[PDB]
């Protein structure tokens, strides 16, 4: 095994998570506008569930991003 | 999967190869120079490690990032990198030795003239590229997990001081004999009248000839560098067991 | 496409990598090294100071790389603001002008070395990936900066050798030549209009 | 002393060319032989690599005509003598100037 | 592809965003002062929508400025 | 199949591991630089 | 003295040829032998080595012929004489120029 | 009883901070550099070998001669600690002991007596003296030992210089400085005898 396989596996893990977060955000957006436009097949409970999950999913995205940037900022301040 | 395994492995699979690469750069002749900023050198080490990542085999997963065994791994990656870096410093300073022995014999900064030119030789002959090829080859034949410099490698690297003097004397033996014979000839020829002597008059005569001989030294220095690099490169491959 | 909330987060994150992009992709690296080498050439150690050296490089790297910024603006920034292109396509449209500039300012030998080290099969130089082009660019630019810088070092080393030999000619072996050579080292640089000569050649060196 | 590396390579080429010509002398059909070599570059990029080649001129006997076996044997000996220079790139001609091998 | 041309172009790009932020803030302030003074044909929704837009626009302006100032400091304070 | 606890633990473990290897690398290099800059 | 590395190597290899040529003098069939070697360097930094080769020119007796046995024996002996350069990379030629081995 | 993981990490980072001190005060680095300092001073070269390569060769020489003791620390202390066979407190003591034994092998009895009386403590066996008192005695012995080796290394170069000066004076040329003529002879005799290899044998093997 090579180091590129581990790097690609890490890259696919990040891409999969971003797609999952993006899928939830788009799913919440459609359910919000479906209930907001006046469609009677959409329940307020499902809309609140949808936007609760998207908000939590994006908050997880922010936390990972900040840790990655902090590690990089820590990395650049090193003796070399 | 548990995400701990994926994230930890990449950091282990990147930083550990990077440490060896970065450690060689900080001791290297060109990348470890005082002119370049650490930030430029840091980015160079980061970019090289990322690019040569496919050729680097996967590190063993047995050793944990947060453990004393992993701590030892970081140290022994540096020792390999410093070993390659010191070899490059040995060659250039030997030419600095060649410059100063000629300058000292020239009744006299001349090391800097040889140091700069030898740095040009290192760059022109793509010496930096070869060293980068050597360190990535070190990943193949000397894996990160199991492997480190043994006692014999330390003794071989400690024996390079004799390599310096023998190589420096070999390059300057023809010139140094010329410097002595003209000065001895000047001494004996002017010894008839002890009123003249030499003192400062000898200082002027010696330095003019010494600069002229250095002109001869630069005329045939390239061939000596090529033989010297072969000796140094063979030592580096011996360290990485190639 | 990525949601509005995510693509705002993307540009915000890479907005902090702007110093990283400058150092290892544009002409900031070569100028700083040449400036640093020339600073060590004269007897003054930190008289130009680091901040002034960087400030000159930042102005130079904008004038010299101005054609690169023009192509990125009209090919990536403009289509994105008119909704004529998506996020990923706009980002790719910006890489191409910068990848072309980096590819032409590197050495074949270095790229040949790096493609061997990267272990990827590429038949022609103009199709190499950016992952291997960035280290190849800075490695070649370092060699160019060292070769350019040390040639500027030579005239200042000539003065040192002349004055040192003259002082040793009279038996004044204890007088340090460096303090005597320092006034003449500065004069050589100002007589040749050095601060304009090096920058003119450095600007014209790129392509 | 003092000769640069390129001159050293040229002298080595001259020596090997002379001994190859001497080897071709002993051929019954061959009376005189002159040898020329062409050094390689060995670049990974296909657009820049050159590889080696050869150009040999033969003054044969007064009569006789070279057979295809003869020219193939000559080019094989030339190719094996010097590293590289794959048979495909060897040009051989004669006193009357007829084509015997392309480069 | 001249230094002055691109310098003007990025200045035009930069001044356009600043004017866009200024437009949102002036529009937000104009809606607030008309509703606050007693104008009948001004809805609280329009006032609240505009002032939320200005806050987001000004927040982006401050955050972008911080990124640029930090980036400038990083390049100036590097150990050359 | 995964939860936020596993993600947060994985994030924290990676942060601690990365911070550990950087500081030890920094300490060793500073030790090396101190030895190099000494009067022989 | 005054001989620099590469030259020294030639002074080795050429001399070997002579003694290998000497080893072919004692054979009943061969009157004179001249061996040509092509030994590149290991060159770890280049991924494409053109590989070693050999070509031997022999002046035989007034008559005599070898079907397959003698040529094979000689090519194996020469191949095992020089490090590397496996047996399939030797071209053998005679006074009459009939092809005796590829390479 | 055993130190917690947080406290063990703090101790580990502390020893890394003091790592340059342990090299130049506890290992063989001091003796090698002083001896190599004499060798540079003995020959006419003042700064020609430069400080960088001398320290780098000294570091590699120390790793060569400290390899037995470092391996003994690895086996006795690191291996049980990694396998969780022993606690951290006893593992630290198991690592300290080989260093103490090595410092005793390179010290003198007189040096220990001076410092143990200087510390004003009570002891009867040199084997269980505190490392705080062993360190000053170790380096004091190292400096004296290095001066002995350096003095022996200085004699042949002094021998060559005096011979050249006498020859030039005897030939009548009282005007030529002996240093310029003697320098190639000192360097030639340093090379054709392979002087550094001999110095390696008498320096690396001097510890045992």
């Amino acid at each position: 095994a090579s180091g590129a396989k581990v790097g690609a596996d890490f890259n696919d893990l990040l891409t999969k998570a971003i797609n999952n977060v993006n899928t939830l955000q788009k799913a919440s957006g459609d359910l919000q506008t479906r209930f907001d436009r006046g469609d009677a097949d959409v329940s307020l409970s499902d809309v609140m569930i949808a936007r609760n999950k998207s908000s939590v999913a994006f908050d997880a995205t922010v936390q990972i991003r900040n840790k990655l940037v902090e590690a990089y900022k820590d990395l650049m301040n090193m003796p070399v | 999967e548990y995400p701990t395994s994926v994230v930890l492995d990449w950091i282990a699979n990147y930083f550990w190869p990077y440490v060896r690469i970065s450690s060689m750069l900080m001791v290297m002749t060109v990348t470890g120079a005082r002119f370049v900023s650490p930030r430029i050198r840091l980015y160079l080490g980061l970019a090289i490690t990322f690019a040569v990542m496919p050729a680097i085999p996967a590190v063993p997963q047995d050793i944990e990032l947060l453990s004393f065994r992993g701590f030892m791994t970081i140290a022994e990656q540096m020792i390999i990198g410093i070993a390659m870096g010191m070899v490059t410093q040995f060659m250039i300073q030997t030419f600095v030795l060649l410059g100063q022995i000629l300058g000292m014999q020239s009744s006299l900064l001349l090391g800097q003239l040889f140091m700069f030119l030898t740095t040009m030789f290192f760059l022109a002959t793509d010496g930096h590229l070869k060293m980068l090829q050597l360190v990535v080859f070190s990943f193949k034949t000397l894996p990160i997990g199991s492997g480190s410099l043994n006692a014999v490698d330390f003794r071989e690297m400690a024996g390079w001081l004799g390599i310096m003097f023998q190589t420096a004397l070999s390059m300057s033996l023809s010139g140094i004999i010329a410097l002595l014979t003209i000065n001895l000839s000047f001494g004996v020829m002017t010894r008839a009248a002890p009123q003249l002597n030499i003192f400062s008059l000898g200082f002027a005569f010696a330095l003019m000839v010494g600069l002229l001989l250095c002109w001869y030294i630069l005329a045939g220095l390239y061939s000596h560098y090529e033989m010297f690099w072969t000796v140094g490169e063979a030592q580096i491959c011996r360290l990485i067991r190639l | 496409d990525y949601s509005v909330t995510l693509q705002i987060l993307a540009l915000m994150t890479m907005l902090g990598f702007l110093p990283a992009m400058v150092i290892l992709m544009t002409s900031f690296t070569r100028i700083v090294v040449v400036m640093s080498i020339l600073r060590q050439a004269m007897g003054l150690q930190q008289t130009p100071s680091n901040q002034v050296i960087i400030g000159i490089a930042l102005f130079l790297t904008f004038f010299v790389m101005s054609p690169v910024l023009n192509e990125i603006n009209d090919k990536a920034v403009q289509p994105y603001l008119n909704e004529q292109v998506t996020a990923r396509e706009a980002f790719d449209a910006a890489q191409a002008p910068m990848k072309a500039f980096m590819l032409k300012q590197t050495r074949i030998k270095d790229l040949e070395t790096f493609v061997t080290m990267s272990g990827e099969q590429v038949d022609n130089p103009e199709d190499v990936s950016m992952a291997v082009l960035i280290p190849a660019f800075i490695t070649s630019e370092l060699k160019t900066a060292f070769q350019i810088g040390f040639m500027l070092f030579l005239p200042f080393l000539i003065i040192d050798l002349v004055v040192a030999s003259v002082l040793m000619a009279m038996g004044m072996m204890m007088l340090s030549p460096m303090i005597v050579s320092l006034p003449f080292k500065l004069m050589l640089f100002v007589l040749v209009d050095g601060w304009n000569l090096i920058l003119s050649t450095l600007a014209g060196s790129f392509a | 002393f003092g000769v640069s590396q390129r001159l050293e390579q040229e002298r080595l080429k001259l020596s090997r060319e002379r001994q190859l010509a001497q080897a071709i002398e002993e051929m019954k059909q061959v009376r005189k032989a002159r040898v020329l070599l062409a050094l390689p570059k060995h670049s990974v990029f296909v657009r820049h690599n050159q590889e080696a080649s050869a150009s040999v001129f033969l003054t044969l006997s007064t009569g006789t005509n070279l057979k295809q076996q003869e020219v193939d044997s000559i080019v094989d000996m030339v190719a094996s003598a010097v590293p590289g220079m794959k048979t495909s790139r060897i040009t051989v001609t004669d006193q009357h100037g007829r084509l015997l091998s392309s480069g």
